[PDB]
């Protein structure tokens, strides 16, 4: 009887292909996101900013009052 | 480039293990007289191959 090593019945294949899949999301598509959170930013910041204005102005009226 | 040289040395520390589980040695195995390849592999190894392939 013999033991060499061969292949069991031969053997199953191996792949050599280059698996990249290019993802991706359509770029034009996330210039659309990137704009979308920038001009939410703006809204919210203006919005933001015109009411501590606002309270800005009640703290000049704060040193008119006081003064004299 | 840290990395992919230690992903890469991992893959071939599985093949300096084949080559210890062929001969015996880590990198500078002989193996080969002019003649043929002396003392042939080991009951076992080619499906390990096919694993690694």
């Amino acid at each position: 009887v013999k033991q060499d090593m061969p292949p069991v019945g031969g053997y199953g294949p191996i792949d050599y292909k280059r698996n990249l899949p290019r993802r991706g999301l359509s770029g034009y598509s996330m210039f659309a996101v990137g704009i979308g959170a920038l001009l939410f930013g703006y809204w919210s910041m203006m919005r933001w900013n015109r009411e501590r204005r606002r309270l800005q102005i009640e703290d000049f009226e704060a040193r008119i009052a006081l003064m004299p | 480039a840290m990395t992919p040289f230690f992903w890469m040395f991992e893959e071939r520390e599985k093949m300096f293990e084949f080559y210890e589980r062929v001969s015996g040695a880590r990198m500078h195995a002989a193996y080969v007289r002019p003649g043929g390849v002396h003392q042939d592999l080991p009951l076992g190894l080619m499906d390990d191959i096919y694993e690694f392939s």
